[PDB]
């Protein structure tokens, strides 16, 4: 494509980016659960 | 005168009015139809200012003041001792300025160059006419114009500004001040850069425009260029004068209150109008 | 220190203002003398030195070392305007115009004047030619605006005089300086960008009529323009504004 | 569905990552400051009231 | 119509210019940024490369900390509310200590200490940038005209923030860090000292600011008017005078009886610009220390009626 | 209906994606702020009144 | 005719875009149902 | 018919961009005007109906 | 997670470390200053009141 | 992906040392937060 | 840990040392100024009140 | 990697000297902080 | 350490010496100015009060 | 290379010796000045 990346390069890059995204979201989910138990907003 | 290269440039033509009737030079000056008009208007104005000084009773140059008519006269004529001399001097000044611009147009045509200089002078003439003609006529009285005195026109500036509280809060005034400040900064930088390129450390060769571009790229990361700086200067000066004329033409005609109160429209926007805290909460 | 005066009403503010007046007199003297490094001493209309030289003496000479082995310039110095000027005075009295004794565009007088500059190309900071044809310039291309290459060129007589074949770009500043225009006879001329108006379907040159395009001075090398050639071309084109007036709006 | 990996074929990873980091940090800072300015969710003031620290 | 040479008709792009080497440390010069067509319509399109050295690092960190201190004070003043921050952004202010603290450093953080911290950051940033303007010209073999023209503005800045407050014996005399608040400070400065119109050096500063606008409108218009003869190449016209310089000189000689050179016009320019702040610093330094009422002073000096 | 893919033959993917992301974010922020402004849908004040946190 | 994308490339790109749009719409629909059960606006 | 000749004068990219901007602005305007009138302010109608305020 | 290292094949380590250091320092200073402006968490005033200093 | 002329093994080495620094910083921050929480809990 | 020295592989020593000195100097001055701002830690005022000076 | 052109031994020696400087600075800072805490504890 | 002498093999002596001169001059002026601005450490005022000179 | 500035190891060591002599002189004078001021008017 425009970036010139190969297909396997896109596979690996998206795999790593998604792993980071899932780690960030898991931490965010735990934080939101802790806040909601501490002081719910609903 | 004559400069060593002047002789080949002194040719007939380039005159809007008069043909060869006034196509000559007095010393270095070029005279034309508008040169003769400029001389007459300037001489009459200066002589009438001296006569106004005689009537006023002072010969101190810093105390001489020619005052416009009172507000009671409206836009009509006033006695020469009260405001008539001011009106005649204002007509003479307008004639002198416009004839100066047209003489510059004639000189531009004779030299085969652009008309950027008369066009840029027309901006100053328009600001002057805003202060003496357009704003007083809109307001309804010649007495809203400023007097012709070295320190009394500063009194006019102070009184007009404080009619509306602190005049700093006029927004077009803010823009014009920003343009004036940026113009002075750019003039300093441009003079300094050209002089530093042309006058290097002693014993070194003249520097090129490449060095100028390199120096401001090293300093601020951007260089506008040799053409860009002169375009920028023209636009900065003309924008400052344009926004000055605008801030004065809106003042007392569509805005009549303290300019500080104008900014409450942003504070009183509905979504943050009533949020507690800060300065206005 | 408020109200403390040495004499009369003379305090530090008065001392400062009078000191500044002295300084400003000195500075204005210096500034006026710094600007007498070209065109002085003044001379009469026959070239002899003038009786009146003004109130400021000539400044002590200064020397520029030129960047690329181009020599050394001393100003103020002897003047170089020795080319013949085809002008005859229209009056015995001083201060009257000198009329051309031929074709002012060809003789380079009046608004069509040019100065005998160096017959060498202007160089950038690296010693290469400053102005180069775009096709000769490596990597240069049109990035915005209408591309004038290929457009027909119209004179002030509303007639086509040629077509644009190249752009002469200024390599360091990265700006277009000249348009190369091919004429009917297949030769080409350079026209400054400041003197042309690029439109949607044509390039309009208000200074010159269609018959005055062949009279534009030609450059020696097809890929190189000198300061002298640039000066001649620009002077011709700008003198067209006044000496091609009888051929306008046709 | 599982073909999102082509997004990096079109978009430069450098610009995408820098922009995403800036956006995420700014959004988090704005949310935190909104909560801090809210008297009912200012955790420092809540703890101060809870523990009688003023 | 007629091309007035204010906006380019055609933009041409080539390889980015990396600048001259001379005696510049090339390792401290960054890479070239992108090309801006919007900027290229008016001047040069190329952005960068920039030089970042020791003084550059010091200046950037100091100025960044100055901005950060002011901004975090503004955020505290808003109650950490972004909407209030946007509503009152021009109304926030970091004020100097109160006058009862004099020149001491004992003022509290919310009552003058934070202003002192920000002022130290600004001091370091501005003087580092001055040293940077000197050294960048030294590296290229250029004269130091930019450094000494910047010193003229630094003079007024020092008088406003450092010298006059010290001579007046309190930090409260200094300028607050805010948009509307420094305008309020300016107005109150004029009101407290009589009328600053009647300060002769305020008048000189105004004359030189007006003359800067005058002169640089004249110069820009003149160079654009002779740009058809390559007049914007002013260094080459200094080295080898062409018909552009001659026509520019003759226009002004025929108009107002005297002219300049392609070099000396920039001497006029640099001096007219620096004299603004040069006279302004003296005018501010004489206010309160020598003259407390400028209108009465002008009355005693023939400037106002008695 | 079965030919919308040809939009991509006329519009560059980078510009389309950037524009759509910016538009989506701005629309979401506008709707969230509108809900926050109305006292009947401001969830922070709703919870504060529900749980008596002020 | 400007991007130069082929028929197969355009179809693939639109298929991935549609997958993303349906995922976004499904998440938004679930969120809207949650809000409506919490506080209906009709 | 024969309206397809409109794709002989204007660039389709510009046409689509302009039409999208137009439609979004029109929809935003109409929704905001509906929110302006209390008669069709569904948030306020819901607040009044359920006694939320 | 065991493959994050190739982020260094995308981003310049020098740029990343410079930006990260600046960001971390500014965040730490912001948090410390927010704590100072909080009456219940200004450790200097807490110790002044505790030890009867000012 | 070769965007910076950096080999795979060099990336592994640089990431290893960067993460060593990151975990030292995080451990110090955890101890500091624990000390502050014991001194004055914020929940 | 026992591999840190390779900062000097990727970072020029002069730049690192200059930046570190700038940072340390600015931080130290800021902390001293904050201490002088607090009445309970202004050592000059503390000694003035301790020894009954002006 | 390498950008500034330092060998392994050169980097190790430079790191050793920098670490010595850091330890002297930190030791002086620790002594100063202990002295201030004895003079006026901030906890 | 006993090997600090190689700091001169990294940094230009002229620049280091100029930086130290400027830094020391400004630090000394700053400290003297703070002491003068402190009424309890202004030695001219202390001597005026001690010797009854005003 | 052995350095950036262009100083031999011996040049650098000699320059460092002279620098430390100057630094110790300045620090001794400063220590005496601080001792005198503390005796005259202590700040602790
Ligand atoms: C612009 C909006 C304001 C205004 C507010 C200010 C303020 C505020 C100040 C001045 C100041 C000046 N103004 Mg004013 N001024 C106004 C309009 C004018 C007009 C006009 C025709 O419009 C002129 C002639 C001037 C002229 C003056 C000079 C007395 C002085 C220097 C300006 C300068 O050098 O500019 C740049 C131009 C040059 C450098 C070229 C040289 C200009 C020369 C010196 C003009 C001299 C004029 C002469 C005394 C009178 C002309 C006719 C005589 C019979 C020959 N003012 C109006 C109403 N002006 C300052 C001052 O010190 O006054 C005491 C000052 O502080
Ligand atoms: C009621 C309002 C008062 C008044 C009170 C003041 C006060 C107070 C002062 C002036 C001064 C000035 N006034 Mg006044 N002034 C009045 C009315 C006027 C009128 C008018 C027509 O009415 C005019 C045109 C002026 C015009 C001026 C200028 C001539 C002069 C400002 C020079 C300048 O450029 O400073 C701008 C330049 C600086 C302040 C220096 C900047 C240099 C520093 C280093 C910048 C650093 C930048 C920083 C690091 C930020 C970096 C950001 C990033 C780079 C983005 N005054 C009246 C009567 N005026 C000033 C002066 O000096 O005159 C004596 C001044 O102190
Ligand atoms: C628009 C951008 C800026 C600008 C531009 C500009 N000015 C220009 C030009 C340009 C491009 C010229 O070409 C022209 C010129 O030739 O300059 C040398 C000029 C000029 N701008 C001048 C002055 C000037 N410009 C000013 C401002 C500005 N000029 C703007 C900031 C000011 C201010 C701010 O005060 C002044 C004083 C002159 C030096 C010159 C025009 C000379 C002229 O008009 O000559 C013919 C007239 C006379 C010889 C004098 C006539 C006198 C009257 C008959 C009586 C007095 C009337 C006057 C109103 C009294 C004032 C009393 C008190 C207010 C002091
Ligand atoms: C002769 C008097 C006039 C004058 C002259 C003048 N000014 C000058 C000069 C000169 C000759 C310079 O050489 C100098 C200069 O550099 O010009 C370009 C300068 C200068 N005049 C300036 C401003 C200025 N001049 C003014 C006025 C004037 N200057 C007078 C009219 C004013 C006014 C009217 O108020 C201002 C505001 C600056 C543009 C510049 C000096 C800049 C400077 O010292 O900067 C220091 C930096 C700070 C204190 C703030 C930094 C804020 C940043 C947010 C820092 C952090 C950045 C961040 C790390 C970036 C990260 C990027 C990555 C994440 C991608
Ligand atoms: C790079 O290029 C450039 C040059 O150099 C090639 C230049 O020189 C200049 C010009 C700039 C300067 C010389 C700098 C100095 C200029 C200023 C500081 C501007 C302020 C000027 C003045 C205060 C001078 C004012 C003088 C005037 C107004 C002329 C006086 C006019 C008369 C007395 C009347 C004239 C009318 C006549 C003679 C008509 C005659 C009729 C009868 C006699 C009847 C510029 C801009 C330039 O960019
Ligand atoms: C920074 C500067 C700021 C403010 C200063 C502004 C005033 C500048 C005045 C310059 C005057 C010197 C010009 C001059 O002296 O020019 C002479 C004639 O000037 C003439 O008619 C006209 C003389 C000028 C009249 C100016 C009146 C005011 C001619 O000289 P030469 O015969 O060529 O030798
Ligand atoms: C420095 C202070 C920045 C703080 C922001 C903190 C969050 C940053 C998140 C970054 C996540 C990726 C890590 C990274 O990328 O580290 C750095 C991120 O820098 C950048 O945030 C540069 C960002 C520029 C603006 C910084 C301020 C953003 C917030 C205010 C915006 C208004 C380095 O980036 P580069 O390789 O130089 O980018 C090169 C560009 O050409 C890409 O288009
Ligand atoms: C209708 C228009 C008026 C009539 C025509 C006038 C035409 C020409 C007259 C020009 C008058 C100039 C007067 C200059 C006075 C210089 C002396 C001086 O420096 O005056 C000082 C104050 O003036 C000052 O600010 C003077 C400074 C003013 C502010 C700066 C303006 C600079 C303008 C040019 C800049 C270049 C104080 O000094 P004293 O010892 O109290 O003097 C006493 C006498 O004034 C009589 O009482
Ligand atoms: C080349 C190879 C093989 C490998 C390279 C190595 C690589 C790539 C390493 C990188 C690994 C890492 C750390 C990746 C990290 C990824 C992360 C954190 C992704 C996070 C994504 C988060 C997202 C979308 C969040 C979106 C949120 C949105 C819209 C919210 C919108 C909110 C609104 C509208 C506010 C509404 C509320 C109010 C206004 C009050
Ligand atoms: C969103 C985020 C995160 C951030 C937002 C950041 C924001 C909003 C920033 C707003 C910044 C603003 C408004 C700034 C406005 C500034 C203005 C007008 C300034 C005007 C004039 C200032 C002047 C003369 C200052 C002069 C100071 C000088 C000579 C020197 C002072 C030196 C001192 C006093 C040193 C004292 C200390 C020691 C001796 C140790
Ligand atoms: C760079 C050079 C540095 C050194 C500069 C030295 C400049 C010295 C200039 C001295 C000029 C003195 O100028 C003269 O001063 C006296 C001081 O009262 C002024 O004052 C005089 O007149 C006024 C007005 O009538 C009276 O109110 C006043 O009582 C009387 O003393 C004069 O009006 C002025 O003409
Ligand atoms: C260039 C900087 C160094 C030289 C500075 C010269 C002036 C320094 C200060 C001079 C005296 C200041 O005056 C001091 O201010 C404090 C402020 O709390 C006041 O304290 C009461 C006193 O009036 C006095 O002790
Ligand atoms: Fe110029």
């Amino acid at each position: 494509g425009y970036t010139g990346l190969t297909d396997e390069q896109a596979q690996e890059l998206h795999s790593v980016y998604m792993s980071g995204l899932w780690l960030f979201s898991a931490v965010a989910i735990v934080a939101h659960l802790a806040v909601y138990i501490w002081r719910p907003w609903f | 005168a004559l400069l060593s290269f002047e002789q080949k440039y002194r040719v007939p033509g380039g005159t809007l009015v008069g043909g060869n009737l006034f196509d000559f030079w007095v010393g270095p000056f070029y005279v034309g139809f508008f040169g003769v008009a400029t001389f007459f208007f300037a001489a009459l104005g200066i002589i009438l200012i001296a006569w106004s000084a005689v009537l006023q009773g002072t010969w101190n140059p810093q105390l001489i003041s020619v005052y416009p008519p009172a507000l009671e006269y409206g836009l009509g004529g006033a006695p020469l001792a009260k405001g008539g001399l001011w009106q005649i001097i204002t007509i003479c000044a307008t004639g002198a300025f416009v004839s100066w611009a047209l003489r510059e147009v004639e000189i531009c045509r004779k030299l085969g160059i652009g008309y950027h200089i008369p066009f840029a002078f027309a901006f100053a003439i328009l600001a002057y006419l805003t202060l003496v003609l357009f704003r007083p006529v809109m307001m309804g009285a010649w007495g809203y114009a400023f007097p012709y005195g070295i320190w009394t026109h500063l009194d006019w500036v102070s009184n007009t500004g404080y009619t509306y509280g602190n005049f700093h809060y006029n927004p077009a005034h803010m823009i014009a001040i920003s343009f004036f400040f940026t113009n002075a900064l750019a003039l300093a930088l441009h003079g300094a850069l050209v002089l530093s390129a042309a006058n290097p450390e002693k014993g070194k060769e003249m520097r090129t425009p490449d060095h100028e571009d390199t120096f401001f790229r090293d300093l601020v990361g951007y260089s506008i260029g040799t053409l860009g700086i002169h375009r920028l200067g023209l636009l900065l000066s003309l924008s400052a004068v344009f926004f000055s004329a605008l801030c004065m033409i809106i003042t007392g005609t569509i805005w009549f209150d303290q300019w500080v109160d104008w900014w409450q429209w942003w504070v009183k926007l509905p979504w943050w109008a009533n949020i507690p805290g800060g300065i206005n909460g | 220190m408020v109200g403390v005066t040495a004499f009369g009403n003379f305090d530090l503010a008065s001392l400062a203002i009078y000191s500044f007046w002295i300084f400003l007199a000195g500075l204005i003297y210096y500034l006026q003398t710094e600007n007498m490094r070209e065109g002085y001493p003044l001379e009469n209309e026959d070239g002899t030195p003038a009786a009146n030289q003004g109130p400021f003496p000539l400044p002590k000479p200064k020397t520029f070392i030129l960047p690329h082995g181009r020599g050394t310039l001393t100003v103020p110095g002897p003047e170089s305007e020795d080319r013949p000027i085809a002008l005859a005075r229209t009056a015995v009295s001083e201060g009257f115009p000198h009329a051309p004794t031929g074709d002012p565009m060809k003789d380079g007088v009046g608004p069509a004047s040019w100065v005998a500059r160096r017959d060498l190309p202007e160089l950038d900071g690296h010693g290469h030619n400053k102005i180069k044809p775009m096709k000769a310039a490596a990597g240069f291309h049109v990035s915005a605006g209408k591309n004038p290459i290929g457009l027909p060129v119209r004179g002030c007589d509303l007639e086509i005089a040629g077509k644009v074949v190249d752009i002469w770009v200024d390599i360091p500043e990265q700006m277009a300086r000249f348009l190369e225009v091919e004429l009917k006879d297949g030769s080409t001329r350079l026209l400054p960008m400041q003197m042309v108006k690029v439109q949607s379907n044509r390039v309009h040159v208000n200074a010159l009529s269609s018959d005055l395009f062949a009279g534009i001075p030609t450059i020696k090398s097809p890929t190189e323009v000198t300061l002298l050639e640039e000066d001649k071309i620009c002077g011709y084109v700008a003198g067209g504004l006044m000496y091609a007036a009888p051929k306008r709006k046709s | 569905m599982s073909k999102f990996y082509k997004i990096w074929m079109i978009f430069d990873p450098r610009r995408v990552f820098v922009a995403q980091g800036v956006f995420l940090f700014l959004l988090a800072v704005m949310i935190h400051l909104i909560l801090l300015s809210t008297p009912s969710y200012n955790w420092l003031e809540i703890s101060a009231a809870k523990y009688n620290r003023v | 119509a007629e091309y007035q040479n204010i906006f380019s008709q055609v933009q041409v792009r080539g390889p980015a210019d990396l600048g001259m080497t001379e005696d510049v440390n090339l390792a401290n010069r960054s890479g070239v940024g992108p090309f801006s067509t919007l900027l290229g319509w008016f001047g040069n399109a190329q952005l960068g490369p920039i030089y970042l050295g020791s003084l550059g690092v010091l200046s950037l960190f100091s100025g960044l900390m100055w901005f950060f201190t002011i901004g975090i004070w503004f955020w505290y003043q808003a109650g950490w509310n972004p909407a209030v921050f946007l509503r009152d952004l021009f109304f926030f202010s970091l004020e100097p200590p109160a006058p009862e603290y004099g020149l001491s450093f004992a003022a509290p953080l919310k009552e003058g200490g934070l202003w002192l911290i920000a002022s130290f950051f600004m001091f370091v940033a501005v003087w580092s940038w001055w040293g940077r303007t000197y050294l960048r010209a030294q590296a290229l073999g250029m004269g130091k005209h930019t450094a000494w023209a910047f010193l003229s503005a630094i003079w007024l800045w020092m008088v406003l923030g450092f010298i006059r407050p010290i001579l007046m014996g309190s930090w409260s005399e200094a300028v607050p860090y805010g948009i509307f608040s420094h305008l309020d400070w300016t107005n109150n400065f004029s009101l407290v000292h009589g009328n600053l119109f009647y300060n002769p050096f305020h008048g000189l500063s105004i004359a030189f600011l007006y003359g800067s606008a005058l002169l640089f409108a004249m110069h820009g218009a003149t160079i654009l008017a002779v740009s058809r003869f390559g007049g914007e190449r002013e260094l080459e016209q200094i080295a080898d005078r062409g018909t552009a310089a001659e026509r520019a000189a003759l226009f002004w000689r025929w108009t107002m009886g005297f002219n300049a050179t392609m070099e000396g016009i920039h001497r006029w320019a640099i001096w007219m610009a620096v004299l603004v702040t040069l006279t302004g610093g003296i005018g501010i330094l004489l206010s309160g220390t020598v003259v407390d009422n400028w209108y009465v002073w002008g009355q005693n000096h023939g400037m106002a009626p008695l």
